[PDB]
Parts: C-alpha cells; structure tokens; sequence
C-alpha cells in the first residue's frame, strides 16, 4: 500500500485555510492517521480514524475522507501550525503500517 | 445459449452514507435537505410584509415623527426590523414591557 | 434583504424558501409552512442500487 | 507519560547495536510497541512492531532478518537489536506506543494511533 | 447482505436502462438486454412508499421563531435557548439516523430482489441449464427468442425441453 | 425479503391452526396438517420479547399538565406551549417510526423462519425427495406416518431409505 | 436470520483466534484452523464504521446545568424541570432503543457473512465435494495443503480435479 | 386497467362532508391523482399519490387509500367545490394513464 | 406558466388535422407532454404521450397508427397529427404537462400528476 | 370479581367427588380455567386446565384418566370430577383464572398469569 | 421442566432488601410468574413475564432474569411481605404449567 501527498510542499499565511490530501493505492477505509512534526522533534498525533481529534488537539484541525482520498484542513493557520504533516495507513489487523512522504507548510 | 441476471449501472456521481460504509456511489438518490433560498424578502399568501425601515417597533407604535410611511399600512404577513434600529423612541426614557408588547404585536 | 414581489410559502431572514422538502439548514427562524431546521449539511436518501460499472 | 530511548551511537558497517526504550507513566503490557526510523531530512519509515505478549512481531520489507525486537514488561522496556547493519540504515530511531484493540488488535472506540512517541536516538553507520 | 450485489454478480450493466434488474441473453439470433418490469415495478412501489411514508411522519412547521428578553430576564433567555437547541439537536439526530439506517435497508432490499430473481430463474430451469456462477445459466438445449421470453415471463416449459436437455447433459 | 412468504409459497393454509409454520403431509394413510412446535415457539418468544422490550423503554407518564398565565406573561405561555407541542411531536414521530420499522422487521422475521424450515427439511431429505417447487417434496420412496413424524421431528434416517430411493430415482 | 450461526453450524470454535470466520481443514498432512482475512477485515470495517457513525451523531454536551427560583416563581421551576427531565427521557429512549435495534442487526450481519462464505465454497467446489450438512464438505479427491490454500484463497482449480472426482463420485 | 366511481352523482349541501370512492380493477398501489373540473374549463389537479395535496389546493380536501380502493373527502363543502371529480391511474413506468368516469357534486 | 393550443377545427371524415401546444413560463424540455380528449358532456380519456426527448411515445388503444406525436423543445411546442379521422374523434383536446420522474419516469418526491393543462381545442368530424 | 368453589369433602379411597367453581364479576368464556392442588403445608401442584370453549383440556402427570374437567359458560361454572381417588390425592384444591391471548392462547401484552384464584376446598381421603 | 428455589427458607428483618432466586432445568425465556401466599389463603400474583408488575401490587417488588436464572427482590421489606413466594413456569403454547417448591421469608 502506498500513500501519496498532494501538494508535496505548500505555503500560506496566518489566518488562512489549507488542505492537505493523502491518496491511497488501494481502499484503506478509515484507517488513516494524521501526524504533525516540527523540525528536530517527535511527531504528535493529530487525527485518527480519518475524522477523530486527539484530546488536546485544537478544534481548528479537521480531518475528512474515506476509501482512497483523504484531507486535513487547518482552519485559521497559526504560527504554531507550521510543520510537516504526515498521513499514515495503520491496520492492526493485516499488520500494515505505512507513512506518507509529508508536506511542509511555510510562510 | 446463455441467460444472465444482473442489475443496472450508470454514470452517476451521487453519494450516500450508510451505517456500514461512507461515501457510497448510488444509481439514484433524493435530496431531503433544502440549502438554497431566494435571497430577498417576499410576500406570504399575498399580504405584503411591513418593513419598518430605520425605526423600531417602539418608534412605529408611538408614531416617531421621522417615519410616517408606516401609518398607511394596516395589514401585513410579518414585520421586518433592522438588527440595530436607530430611529426609535426619540425622547429618552423607559418603555415598560417592551418585549411583551413585541410578543403581542407578533400575533 | 431587499423586498421583491414574490408569492412564497416560507420566509427566513436570509431569504425565502420555496420547497416541499422536509428539512432545511438555512435558518432556525421561519415564517409560514416551512421545513424543519436541522444542523446537517447533507441528507441524501438512496432510492437506487450500488453503482458498480 | 514518556518514552526514553538509549543505545544510539556510531557503529561500523556490518556491526550491531541494541536500542532500548523505557516507558515511565504507564504499563507497557497494554500497548503495542513500534520502532520507526527517520532519515535526516527524509520522511518517516516504519521498522518493527512487537505485540503485548511478545508472541507476534512484524518487520518491514527492507529488513531481511537483520533486526530482532524484544519486550520486558516487568522492567517496562522494549529492545530492538540490529545486526549486519549497512550504510543505508542511518537515521533517528523513534519508539512509538499504540493502544490495543477491543476486537482482536483493532480498536473500535477510543485512541487508535501512535499516541506517544519517544525523543529519538541517532544511529549512524560509517567507517 | 444477501450476496447478490458485489457477490456472485460483481458489476452492474450500463447497457440496461429500462430497469433496475433484468436479463442479458445471447442466442444464435443475437445478444440483448431486457428489464424485468415486475421486479422493478415492485421495487419502485416499495421505495416510493418508504420515502413518502418517512416524510409524512414529519408535519411541516407552521409556526414562527423569535423572542426577546431584557437584562433581568437572563434565566428566561437561557431556558428558551435550551429548549430551541434541544429540539434542534433531537431533530438533527432523528434525520441523520433515519437516513443512515434506511439507506442500509434500501441497499439490502435491492440485493434481496436480485437474489430472488436469480432463484426464480434457477427454479424454473432446474437441470436443463448449467449454473456457471457469475449470474449466468448455460442452456443444455437450443433456445430461441420464444423460450428466452418464456424464461423472462415465467412460463418456461420444462417438460418440453426435458428430453433434449437430458441427452446433452 | 427472503422469498418464502408470497414467494415460492404462494399463499397460506387455513386448515392448520396450531401454529404459524407447519407441514402438510399426504400418504396412503391420508392427508393432514401439522404445526411445527419448535419454530412457532421460537417465533412467539422473539415477538413477545420485542413487543415488551419496546414497551418498557416508554416510561409511564407520572405527572400532570396545565398552567395559567396572565395577559402580561404571553412569552411564558408561548414557551410552555412550544415545549408541550414539541414533546408531543417528538413522541408521535418516535411511536410512528417505531411501529413502521418494527412491522417490516417482523414480517421479514416470519419470512426467514419459513425459509429456514424449508431449508432444514431439504437438507434432511437430500436426494431422497424431489423439489416440486411450491414448497413441497415428493418422496422417491414410500413414507408412512412414522417417517413423516421423523421429518417433522428432525430425526430422518437418510441411509435407511437411501437404497430404495436410488432405484426409483 | 440467515440460518448460519446457531443454524446448520451449531457452535463456534475456541481454537480459531485469528478471525471471526474461518476454516478447519483436515488432510493426510494434519488438521488445522485458519481465519478468513478478507471476510473478517470487511466485518471489522463495517462494525467500526457503524459504531463511530452512530457515536458522532450525538455531539457532546458543552453547557452547564442548574437554575434557582424563589417561592413566587414555581411556574418557572416546573417548566424548567418539565424541559430537563423531558429531554433526558427522549435521549434515554434514543439511546436504549438504538442499541437494541443495532445489536440485532449486528448479529444478523455476522450471520450473513458466514452464510456467504459457505456459499462461496459451494460455488468453488461444485460436484467435487459432498455436503455433509454440519457446515462442511468431504472432498471426492485427495487434497493437500496447496489445494486447501487455494480453496481458502478462492483460486480453486475445478477442472484439474474434475476427472478424478467424477470417478469416485 | 379500469377505474370506477361510487357514487356516479352525489348531491350535498354547503358545509357537509363529501366522499367519492374510486375502485380499481387491479392493485395500483398509490398511483392515483384526483382532478377537479368545472363545466367548460380545464381540470385542476387536487391530489397526487392518493394522499398528497397540490400546492395552492385548500386543506379542506383529503386523500386516502391504497391498492384497489381510494377516497377523496371534502370536509366543509364550499360553493367553489361543485364540479366533476376524476380519479386517474398514472404510472410512468409501465406507461398506464387512465381516467375515471367521473362524479358530479350538486346542490 | 400556461399552455395555449391551436389547430382545432372542423374536418370531414377521413381527414387530417394538426394540433399544437405552446408553453409560456417554463421550458418543456423537462416535462412529459400528454394529449387527452373530452367528448362534449362525457368524461376525460387519454390519447397520446411524448417523452422529454421524443424517443419514447405511446398512444391509446383506439388510435392505431392514425395519430403521430412530435415535440420541438427549442420552439417550446408539442404537435399532434391526426389522420384518417372518424366521427368518434370529435372532442375537446387538452394538452397536459407531467413532471419528469426522478428515477426512470417515476417521480419519488415532488409533483407527479398533470400539473398544468391547456385550454382546449375543439375538433369536429362531420359532413 | 370472585371465584367460589364447592364440593370438597371426605371421600373413601376408590370413591368419586365433584368440585365446582362459580364466577362472580366476569365472563368465564374469556379465560382459561385451571385446577391446582396444595397439600396441607406443602407446595402448590398444578392439576388440570380447560380451554375457553371446552375443546382442549390437559391433565398432570399423576392423573391417569382419573379426573375429568368440564365447563358451562352459560352458568359460569367449571367442574372437576375425580374418580379412583387414592390416599395421596388429599389437598386443598384451588380454582385459577388465566387470560386468553389473541395469538393462539399466548398473551403478548397485558395480563398473563393466574390473575384470580379461589378460596380453596379441602378434599380428604381416609377410611 | 423442574423449577428450583434458592434458598428454601430465609430470615430477614423489616426494611431489608431481599432476593429469592429460581432456576429452571431448561431455558424458558421470560415465562415466569411470581406468586405470594400467606398461611391459609389463596396465592396472589405479583409478577408476570419475569419483569412486569401486576396491577395493584406495591412498587417495591422487582422481577428480573431470563433463561434459567430468575430473581425476585422485595426491596424495603415490610410486615405484610412475610409469606411464601412461588415461581411458576407458565407456557400456554406447549401447555406447560409448573410451580416451584416455595420460599418462606421469616423475621
């Protein structure tokens, strides 16, 4: 299974909507997780099951999608929201964990 | 000689959500939600609305000197008032049971 | 909103609605024979089969 | 809650190394443990996974029996031993925890993804 | 749920346009599609009645909204807002759950209709035809447009072709 | 939904009155209607449980209705009427939808029971009987009241009649 | 509802742990249990979607509760209670009934899968195997681990064993 | 398919509940439309699907029935309701459009 | 919205006539068009129906090749040609519009019957 | 409503006796009528049952045709005739009423159990 | 079908919640009736269908259970609640009426 990120890199201003799309080689249902990693740190989970928010994640993040096309929307971009975002296909059954290349958001 | 049993497929892009699946493409569907509107106030069963304009219900009912165009109007379907009316009670003071009067005039 | 010369069955502060559909998501405030306000953004009921072409 | 990683260092090609994760704050016996390597600048690559009982382990497609993953719930630690390391396997290695599932290993409600990660150990292979 | 759609009949037919369910026949006289008018009519009746019946259970709103309260009437305003929000929440839940559950039921209904049509044809044909398994039957006797139309109409004459089919079997 | 009721069994039997589902047998000793005790007992248990379980979720009203407001409390009166009418509308919708969906589910349940009983008899008989298709099996061997009672009781002895049935087949 | 679970397959298997539905094979090379990955994966996806889709329709409460009234505001207080308790009742219903109905459906869902899986193997083996009825088939030809794995994988080669099976049948 | 009226003619006073029953030769489900025609004029559609009221038709009209037997009820008969009423079986699928013989409501 | 009819008149038996409906207020490319007729003093009977594209047309039992239906959506008109008329075919002819069905030709929700009718064209057959 | 029983008394072994229940306040034709017996100080034992039309009756395992149950709905009376009495069959006999459900005799909604009992007649056997 | 009581006899004080269990040889669904009998008197029916209170009985009685295990609870014992309690399996279909041995509550 392969995860592809569109766009590979993107730039936007603070207070603007942004969409990051992850596409799958096959149908992976809602077995997707969105992580955020800042340089020289460890990733923090943002979304699991393609729609659910981790406790502590601000409500400005919104995940949406099913099947083969998925999306992370960061409404009202903030300075603490400039990092590399990763999509992961995780399936404990069938033992499949796969990470995307990642998209860097800049200003 | 062969006979086959099958069903109907078309070029639709209409999608529905089920309990077992999300974003299921279907041959035919109906939309039970209304999202569009005219955009302009219009009559209701023929009787025209009463648009008070710059004056409020207090100014309309006390006869504010700066809006007399509502004196002629006697029948209506509903009353339209500006969100922040400015031509209300010219002489400063307290209007007793203003909200009660608005409820009485709503019917 | 401005005032037109329509003959509508439902009126909301954002504008009038002319539909026999059972629900709406325009505005909770309504005047006339209006559909029931819901907070959803999509209520689509399937009448056909799965599309597998 | 935290995971701390140790053992990362410089090892010659064809060498061996032994990374260890210690988890403070929770119990290791109720979490799948994953080892995920990230090349400097490049993305995240998943390396290995060990179950709650150490019976079922899985490894990636680029590790040809080189790596062995082990667990010790009494000591609250998870180890990954690499042997026959090559030049390609130079990266920052992270330790991730994943919740167990209500149905088999698949979680139906609640937290599902890698909730808590480590800090990273830099493993470098060169001469 | 019944195994017909996406089961042993994998994909749909874009060449059939006159019905939801139907037949695809190929004899020495040619190939063609046809729609089962009876099954599709029953499905249309059921779907129409279900949708309409669901709708009429909700009486159209024939009232108005809007109230105002002064500063010393905060409790009234909170109570009114709570009533309005609770009613909206209950109705949103009802609408969403109804659509979800009815959509699953409708797809199951169509699946059942296809399965029942397959079983009807199978029971009519009996051992005169071979069940390939992709939704198709291969006849053990030569069949023209007349016997095709008999199979579609439900008037298949099994004894007539029994002797010929037995020899080829 | 399962094709048994109003499917390959065209109509019901007015002659059997001891059950919902049953058998109609005809041998040299006569004809008769019997009612399947196990399947009908299971159906009664299920339907009773469903009806009661639906009722218990509807808590009995243990309160009163009625309030009075003077001319300066029209907002109070409007709010009270809104609350009462909204609760009445919600409960009316709940009851009506519940009845509709449960009625469809119960009819499907009965269809499933008849189909399962037919399949049980079919699997019991195997190739000792021929499926006429109207819900009936014509035996390839002579059957007395004892073997008919065996089929009804689920204790059919296929090997005993296998040799005789094979010759006639 | 479909007759597989607790029907012609009496009880479950404790030895199978890797999946909900699976196979139990026994050849000259030994006996073993395997779990159908595809069917169990589909069931997991369906049940996860059902649970989550139900859950997200009820948004979490964000407000607070509690109001105070003096002796001359009793008509207020009752109204408040009449709202609060009333809403609770509705939600209680909307929860309890939901689970009830959903629970039944889930079980039926599982039943269907088992039935479907069984049917698939039928469509693979045809006359190469004999239906015992307890839930399995006795092969009419020798089968090793390769052909058993083909049966589980859906890639059964019927023509290869057709000649050998015909002789033994 | 044949559709018949009971009674052929029906005389009632103003303000009296009226009832016209249309019976079908087969089961036509809820595929019925009630039309009203005054002498020397085009018919106007009152009811479709045996229960639904066309927009603008007064609420004093009611529809009822399914299968083979159906009924139009005019509660609170008013002077503008003295005309000839027709029941039509319409089925766009199966292409069946048939009109009833007609009923006359007199004074 | 209204429909106007033209072309009706007196024609001898075994003659020909052309009736036409023009629609104002709506585009009839999204409506089925029906031709019905009412004998003077008698009831209503349905003659012909034409689809929204002209592909599918149907005719009543008493008309066997006598009548031909046609439609011009660009001109917003629908035509009916009668040939071989007889004394029985003497009636007021009405043009009705029917909403196109949501699924196939069946409307699941919305208007379903003949919403808008014509004014009537009198067709007489006599010597 | 009430049920009043009569006929109990001392009867020699091998003798015969008759017990009768009379109703007061309800129609006996709409209830199944049961006969139970309770040994003095011991538990309750069911004996016989009669339908609402006197067509279907049932008896316990210790009654080998000794007892015959009967009904008369016009007089609102239930009769139990015992013969071949033995020393064991001495007890207080109770008459019970049970509702008749619409489905066969099963009640889906409403009252189902033995709603109304009698007062008990003592039947004693000795020499 | 045999129905057994646990315990045969019981001693409890006033105001004490109590619990009597009845077990069945086979599965009898919800076909249980709980009766109460005071010495030298006809039994009075407390519970039918293993959960439903008979009209007129106090609300303190609570029936529960299904299948094999059933439980009758006299919450907040009162002086009138000292009697013998019987569990009965009643099935009009299949014609099976069977009484339990009994459970005597004392002080």
């Amino acid at each position: 299974i392969q995860m592809t990120h569109i766009p590979v890199s993107l730039s936007a201003s603070v207070g603007d909507r942004v969409t990051i799309t992850c596409r799958a080689s096959q149908s992976i249902s809602s077995w997707l997780a969105w992580y955020q990693q800042k340089p020289g740190k460890a990733p923090k989970l943002l979304i699991y099951k393609a729609s659910t928010l981790e406790s502590g994640v601000p409500s400005r993040f919104s995940g949406s999608g099913s099947g083969t096309d998925f999306t992370l929307t960061i409404n009202s971009l903030q300075p603490d929201d400039f990092a590399t975002y990763y999509c992961q296909h995780y399936n404990t059954y069938s033992r499949a964990w796969t990470f995307g290349q990642g998209t860097k958001v800049e200003v | 000689d062969t006979i086959c049993i099958g069903y109907h497929a078309n070029n639709s892009t209409d999608t529905v959500d089920t309990v077992l699946e999300k974003n299921v493409t279907v041959t035919h569907s109906v939309n039970l939600l209304e999202d569009s509107h005219n955009g302009k106030l219009c009559r209701l069963k023929g009787i025209a609305p009463l648009q008070l304009g710059n004056c409020s219900v207090a100014g309309w009912i006390l006869g504010n000197p700066e809006c007399e165009l509502l004196i002629s109007r006697e029948s209506w379907s509903y009353i339209v008032e500006k969100p922040n009316p400015e031509n209300g009670t010219c002489y400063p003071g307290h209007f007793a049971d203003y909200e009660e009067l608005r409820e009485q005039l709503s019917s | 909103a401005p005032m037109d010369e329509c003959d509508a069955k439902c009126q909301t502060p954002q504008g009038a609605i002319n539909s026999s559909l059972p629900f709406q998501n325009v505005h909770p405030v309504t005047i006339g024979e209006c559909p029931k306000y819901v907070r959803s953004a999509k209520l689509r009921m399937v009448t056909g089969l799965r599309n597998i072409p | 809650v935290q995971l701390v990683e140790s053992g990362g260092g410089l090892v010659q090609p064809g060498g061996s190394l032994r990374l260890s994760c210690e988890a403070s704050g929770f119990t290791l016996s109720s979490y799948w443990m994953h080892w995920v390597r990230q090349d400097p600048g490049k993305g995240l690559v998943w390396v290995a996974v060990i179950n709650s009982d150490g019976s079922s382990t899985d490894y990636a497609d680029f590790v040809k029996g080189r790596f062995t993953i082990s667990r010790d719930n009494a000591k609250n630690t998870v180890y990954l031993q690499m042997n026959s390391l090559r030049a390609e396997d130079t990266a920052v290695y992270y330790c991730a925890r994943a919740p167990q599932g209500t149905v088999f290993g698949v979680v139906i409600i609640g937290a599902d993804g890698f909730d808590i990660w480590g800090q990273g150990t830099m493993v470098t292979v060169s001469s | 749920l019944f195994g017909a759609i996406a089961g042993f009949i994998e994909g749909g037919w874009t060449g059939m346009v006159d019905g939801w369910y139907g037949y695809h026949h190929q004899n020495e006289q040619g190939s063609g599609y046809a729609a089962d008018q009876k099954s599709t009519q029953n499905a249309i009746n059921g779907i129409t009645n279900k949708v309409n019946s669901v709708i009429e259970k909700m009486n159209t709103q024939f009232t108005a909204v809007g109230k105002e309260f002064n500063k010393l009437e905060r409790r009234m305003e909170n109570l009114n807002k709570k009533v309005d929000d609770g009613f909206i929440d209950i109705w949103t839940y009802n609408a969403e759950l109804l659509v979800l559950l009815e959509n699953e039921r409708t797809l199951d209904f169509h699946d059942s209709n296809v399965k029942n049509l397959y079983e009807k044809v199978k029971s009519q044909l009996k051992n005169n035809a071979k069940e390939i398994g992709n939704g198709c039957f291969e006849f053990y006797h030569k069949c023209n447009d007349e016997c095709m139309e008999s199979v579609k109409n439900g008037t298949y004459d099994y004894p007539k072709y029994s002797e010929e089919s037995k020899l080829n079997r």
